[PDB]
């Protein structure tokens, strides 16, 4: 039996970038349902791909502002805790070595 | 108002009709996506004394078993994109045919047919075709052909050497065939796979879309009623729908659609003024552009196969340009090609478009005077004993038909 | 408008069964945004269940899923 | 490298080929004239015109600085007989002073 | 009464879970692809139209007139300021049909 | 040895789309595996449970698509959503 | 007869031929814009940002801002938003001295010589 060489990945073939087969195999073998579909785990690679772009693009403008050219875990702190959405989407999760967002209230302010 | 169809045909007459004249008496078979028009030869008079079976080509079996309803009254059809591939429906359209038809006296075929087929055809489907013709009825000899051809055969002056451009407008598909010498060069010969059906179905979408209220209460029936009647093609598109801009003429040139009856009464029994989408139905094979599929329509497909010719050779080509086909019976068709063949021609060059006495049924009637005038031409038709000497695929190579290449169908 | 159809004595009432003594008069007003808002969520959870279901009919246990969800659970209505 | 240039002109009324020597198509590469715009000339006088770009291709960009006129409705090939005056003094000045040609 | 009743099956679903009356349309033409075709030799496929290189037009979605904008909200087209008001005024069902109809990036 | 396995070499790959001169930290790089992986599970989840509840045995891509509806707050669930019915449609095709 | 795209430009996208978008608003309606590459570059000569209502010859490409409209003014001609149709279809007289014509056409440019007199 003779097949093709070197054959094509199914992400390229979705134009995304996490592994959709892998993705697939966590879904086969999580046990979810005894039968995983078709473009479920395209789907879900595309929407991780959404939320993952979202966020280094948030912590990277955040990190340019501190004139560094690495993110570190005070960068993506910074990134989630700014905007509503991804706040309220992270409400309980803990950022290790992240830090607190500095504010101050009114009262406690001088004068 | 609208109008209605009618129903319960009583084709029906003895065991079978032999008038005085020749042993062989054929028959005419003229398939088709929409309907099927069927008759017998009836050797001895040119004019159609009596075609008969104009039925559209639906069938639909009992779910439970109780009887087939398969002539005039969901619906199913036995074709796909203007090729047939419904094995067992296509039988039983066949038989309701052959016994409305007139079986002599009992089980086997009359005399050989000349039902026609598409345009090109896939060298697996003719073979079933073939099979479930033979096997199921033992016809002694078939001959092939294209309803297209047929009927420019039919409306040309005599039987001879002719080339020209035909235009073949149907139910799925779209044909523009270059006809060299009486023979046809399926070589440079394009097709588009937009139709009446299509159009018919964008109409109902548009009024769908713009009556939200009553979408049930116009149905396929009601659209196609109204895009053969109240709808024309368009001498130039833009600027007729430019002209129809204005409020003081666009309503004086309205047509009014009186749903059923029993605001002033004239919401969901409204009048479904139409005065755009009257035009929009028709150019849609002219414009593909007005659906989502993108393609080169009628005006630029004629165009890219017209410049891959010498300039020798085009003149008397286009001297015979024809336009057949269904949706070749709006008014103002044959203004409009010869419009846009002016366009396109040269600056003193000369052409001549015809269009077909009865456009629709000329197909029949010139597959009908090609059988009576080759009843004994033995090289023509297929015979019986041919089909097991022969692989499955074999064609005649005559006339006003396709093309055959040297090739066998593996298959066990 | 149909918030108003939550009454001042109705107000009064849910506040007498937490246990106060006094309501200030321009609670009210804040209060129904409240009831407006909280409101909001289990609705959006409620139709869309619905709709997954190709139906166009709130039935009894999509709400108890969507508050499942929301991290209130109920028993007594097929729980 | 270069003999002559092939140019197919068309109109709502049909259309013709035409031959051109470097010069004319010199002529009609400083009027920027590309593939599908109404162009006039005269063969005369060797002169070229560019009437704007035809309107099918109006859809072509939302916003385009060029100017669109729809395809003209008349003869691509077209002959008159003229007659044409000119006084001595208009070949003196003509010849006397070197010609702006510009 | 009938012209034979040894009918036999040409390739059905009987014994199979196939499709009952016949193979797909695109399966009958992937199959046919499959032939040695020569260079040269007709076929169903080189039959098709080529793609056509003169831009396409853009049209009123409810009036069918001559477009000359269109609406970031909705993505749509119209002509006048009637026909937006009319735009505005339809809920999203009807947009999105009118988007399905000339197949666009939105399904 | 052991596939450990990560996308840590999958959205670094996604960085270079947004910063291509941005450089992330081993600490910053087990955020992003624990932020993605806790995701799939979650969004696996629902749809597993819908399936359940709607008496079914396949997790196809509307019970995933509704998934995401039900679980990203606002904008990010229709743009999402608008992500992964592009990337289907060019997958089918 | 003249085309003028008169209107409030709301956003305008460049990318990296070049790729253009815009959306214009009036206070009647809304339009997107896909350019060309002429108006990438007469879009770019002349620094068109958020808020400006602006005017724009369709046959030649020539920006015309007027002002600013109040509602971008948070954070020098105050304007406000235009009415009726983006596109409008403007009739135009003119008239010409008849001098003004011999003069146009004494030199390469003869109009200069119209002002200082040098004719
Ligand atoms: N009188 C008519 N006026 C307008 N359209 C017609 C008329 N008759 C048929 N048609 C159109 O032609 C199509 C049928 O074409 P048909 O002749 O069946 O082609 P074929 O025989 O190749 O299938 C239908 O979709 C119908 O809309």
């Amino acid at each position: 039996g003779k097949a093709r060489a070197k054959a094509k990945t199914r992400s390229s073939r979705a134009g995304l970038q996490f592994p959709v087969g892998r993705v697939h195999r966590l879904l086969r073998k999580g046990n979810y349902s005894e039968r995983v579909g078709a473009g479920a785990p395209v789907y879900l690679a595309a929407v991780l791909e959404y939320l993952t772009a979202e966020i280094l693009e948030l912590a990277g403008n955040a990190a340019r502002d501190n004139k560094k050219t690495r993110i570190i875990p005070r960068h993506l702190q910074l990134a989630i805790r700014n905007d509503e959405e991804l706040n309220k989407l992270l409400g309980r999760v803990t950022i290790a070595q992240g830090g607190v967002l500095p504010n101050i209230q009114a009262v406690l302010l001088p004068k | 108002p609208f109008r209605d169809a009618r129903a319960a045909p009583d084709p029906v007459l003895e065991a079978g009709p032999v008038a005085h004249g020749p042993l062989p008496v054929p028959l005419v078979l003229d398939n088709g996506s929409f309907q099927v028009r069927a008759g017998w030869a009836c050797p001895g008079q040119d004019p159609g004394p009596e075609p008969r079976l104009q039925f559209r080509a639906v069938c639909a079996r009992g779910r439970g078993g109780a009887r087939g309803a398969s002539g005039p009254q969901m619906l199913r059809s036995p074709f796909d994109r203007n090729v047939p591939v419904n094995l067992e429906l296509q039988e039983l359209l066949l038989d309701y045919s052959f016994q409305h038809l007139g079986v002599s006296s009992q089980g086997c075929v009359d005399h050989p047919i000349v039902l026609t087929e598409a345009v090109c055809n896939p060298l697996y489907s003719r073979q079933m075709m073939s099979e479930l013709l033979f096997e199921c009825y033992g016809i002694p000899k078939v001959a092939y052909g294209i309803d297209s051809l047929f009927s420019f055969y039919h409306n040309k002056p005599k039987n001879s050497m002719c080339s020209g451009l035909i235009i073949s407008s149907g139910y799925q598909c779209t044909h523009v065939l270059p006809i060299l010498e009486g023979r046809l060069d399926a070589k440079n010969c394009k097709r588009i796979n937009l139709g009446g059906s299509q159009a018919a179905g964008y109409l109902q979408r548009l009024l769908q879309l713009k009556y939200p209220g009553h979408l049930a209460a116009i149905t396929l029936s009601r659209m196609e009623e109204i895009l053969h009647e109240h709808s024309y093609i368009a001498e130039d598109y833009v600027e007729e729908l430019h002209k129809w801009r204005c409020p003081d003429y666009y309503e004086n040139n309205v047509h009014k659609m009186q749903l059923p009856f029993s605001v002033f009464n004239l919401a969901a029994y409204h009048q479904l003024f139409v005065g755009t989408e009257r035009i929009r139905a028709p150019e849609i094979i002219f414009q593909p552009s007005l659906i989502g599929e993108e393609q080169a329509g009628i005006a630029e497909t004629l165009q890219y196969i017209l410049d891959r010719y010498p300039k020798d050779i085009q003149e008397m080509l286009v001297q015979n340009v024809f336009l057949t086909g269904g949706n070749t019976m709006y008014p103002g068709m044959k203004a409009r090609m010869e419009k846009e063949l002016l366009e396109m021609r040269p600056f003193r060059s000369s052409f001549q478009v015809q269009l077909a006495s009865n456009p629709v049924l000329d197909a029949w009637y010139g597959a009908r005077d090609w059988a009576l005038n080759h009843l004994d031409d033995n090289e023509v038709w297929i015979t019986r004993k041919e089909y097991e000497e022969k692989g499955g695929e074999y064609l005649k190579e005559h006339c006003a038909s396709n093309i055959y290449v040297p090739i066998r169908l593996p298959k066990q | 408008d149909n918030i108003q159809g939550i009454t001042k004595p109705a107000i009064r009432r849910l506040a007498r069964r937490g246990g106060v003594k006094r309501i200030s008069g321009l609670i009210y007003e804040e209060t129904r945004g409240v009831l407006k808002v909280f409101l909001e969520n289990v609705i959006r959870d409620a139709v869309t269940y619905t709709e997954h279901a190709k139906r166009k009919t709130v039935t009894a246990m999509d709400v108890v899923y969507a508050l499942k969800r929301q991290g209130r659970t109920l028993y007594g209505f097929g729980g | 490298t270069i003999s002559h240039v092939i140019i197919g002109l068309k109109t709502a009324k049909g259309t013709k080929q035409l031959k051109l020597d470097p010069s004319i198509f010199e002529s009609l590469q400083k009027e920027r004239v590309e593939a599908g715009d109404v162009i006039y000339i005269e063969a005369n006088s060797g002169a070229v015109k560019r009437q704007g770009r035809c309107d099918t291709y109006a859809t072509e960009f939302d916003l385009e600085a060029e100017e669109y006129v729809p395809l003209p409705k008349g003869d691509v090939h077209k002959k008159k007989e003229i007659i044409q005056d000119v006084t001595l003094h208009d070949l003196d000045v003509a010849n006397a002073r070197p010609q702006g040609g510009q | 009464k009938d012209p034979n009743f040894v009918h036999s099956g040409h390739g059905g679903a009987v014994a199979g879970k196939k499709n009952r009356t016949w193979k797909n349309l695109k399966q009958i033409l992937a199959s046919e692809r499959a032939l040695p075709w020569q260079l040269n030799d007709p076929n169903y496929f080189s039959i098709d139209a080529p793609p056509s290189f003169k831009p396409a037009k853009k049209y009123s979605d409810v009036s069918g007139l001559l477009a000359n904008y269109t609406d970031p909200q909705s993505k749509l087209r119209f002509s006048t300021i009637e026909e937006f008001s009319y735009i505005r005024r339809l809920p999203s069902d009807v947009v999105t049909g009118y988007l399905a109809l000339r197949k666009a990036t939105s399904i | 040895r052991s596939r450990k396995e990560s996308y840590s070499i999958y959205v670094y790959k996604v960085l270079k789309q947004v910063h291509p001169d941005t450089g992330i930290s081993s600490k910053a790089m087990g955020i992003m595996n624990s932020f993605v992986n806790d995701i799939f599970e979650r969004i696996a989840g629902e749809a597993s449970r819908l399936a359940h509840y709607n008496k079914r045995s396949t997790i196809t891509s509307r019970e995933i698509q509704t998934a995401v509806r039900l679980l990203l707050p606002g904008e990010l669930a229709k743009h999402a959503v608008s992500e992964g019915t592009k990337a289907v449609t060019k997958y089918t095709s | 007869e003249t085309e003028i795209i008169e209107g409030e430009v709301v956003e305008i996208q460049i990318d990296r031929s070049k790729v253009g978008k815009l959306t214009l608003k009036t206070t009647e309606m809304e339009t997107i814009y896909d350019l060309g590459t002429k108006m990438i570059e007469s879009l770019t000569k002349d620094k068109v940002q958020a808020g400006d209502v602006i005017t724009i010859d369709k046959a030649t490409g020539k920006i015309s801002k007027l002002g600013r409209s109040f509602t971008r003014a948070r954070d020098t001609k105050f304007v406000q938003c235009p009415d009726g149709e983006l596109q409008k279809r403007k009739e135009v007289v003119h008239t010409v001295s008849l001098h003004e014509i011999d003069v146009i056409n004494s030199r390469t440019q003869g109009f200069l010589a119209l002002f200082s007199g040098d004719t």
